[PDB]
């Protein structure tokens, strides 16, 4: 009740950490995935997703 | 609460306007940087910039101009009111010409 | 409550995207103009977000 408590803090702090790593990691790879996008249809879908993603990054980062 | 349910129909149009003024400023600043890293070439740069610099003056010198300067005054200022960083832009703006 | 919290992320996120677009433009990926269009459409969006915070943070 006392330990489990102060250890719920560590409990999350580590797993969130990973997502963050994971997300930034992703956006770098996603940048490398950059092709013959003349499809302004697909460029938008790339944007949408990068944006979408980054939102999730900062949101997490924020917590801590 | 996104839009205040007591925000003038005419005001809604004014926000939309600022959103454009903003849009110009931050965008321009990049263009310029890109040109100082050759990414874009002169031919390209001078048209596009000139174009922007023109567009800007128009937004302010729109019919509903009062409200602009009003809640969102003289420009170097408005750049601070909003967390906006653009050390190039602010020179490309206050000087109304690109290549010089 | 988290209405703002969630919004905050957007402002940063957008900034991050536009930066990326810039990098993309530098390495040629997009034509020198598509950048402007896509860029402005993002910035414009951003402004609203930022200003939207002013509503709350005021």
């Amino acid at each position: 009740s006392d330990f489990s408590e102060k250890y719920g803090d560590i409990a999350l702090k580590k797993k969130l950490e990973q997502n963050t790593k994971k997300l930034d990691e992703e956006s770098s790879q996603l940048e490398t995935t950059t092709r013959s996008i003349d499809s302004a249809d697909d460029l938008d879908q790339f944007i949408k997703n990068y944006l979408d993603i980054r939102t999730q990054y900062h949101l997490r980062r924020e917590k801590l | 609460p996104l839009f205040d349910n007591s925000i003038t129909s005419k005001d809604k149009e004014v926000i939309e306007t600022l959103s454009e003024i903003y849009s110009i400023v931050i965008t321009l600043d990049h263009v310029e940087k890109a040109y100082l890293k050759d990414s874009i070439d002169d031919t390209q740069y001078t048209n596009t910039v000139d174009k922007l610099l023109k567009q800007f003056k128009v937004y302010l010198n729109s019919q509903n101009k009062e409200e602009i300067n009003k809640h969102f005054q003289s420009i170097e200022a408005f750049c601070d009111t909003y967390n906006i960083t653009a050390s190039n832009a602010i020179t490309r703006l206050e000087r109304g010409i690109p290549i010089t | 409550l988290n209405q703002l919290y969630n919004l905050v992320a957007q402002d940063y996120a957008l900034t991050d995207t536009i930066e990326c677009l810039s990098r993309m433009l530098h390495r040629g990926t997009i034509p020198l103009d598509t950048f402007v269009k896509q860029g402005r459409e993002l910035a414009r969006q951003q402004f609203l977000v930022r200003w939207h915070i002013q509503r709350i943070t005021s």
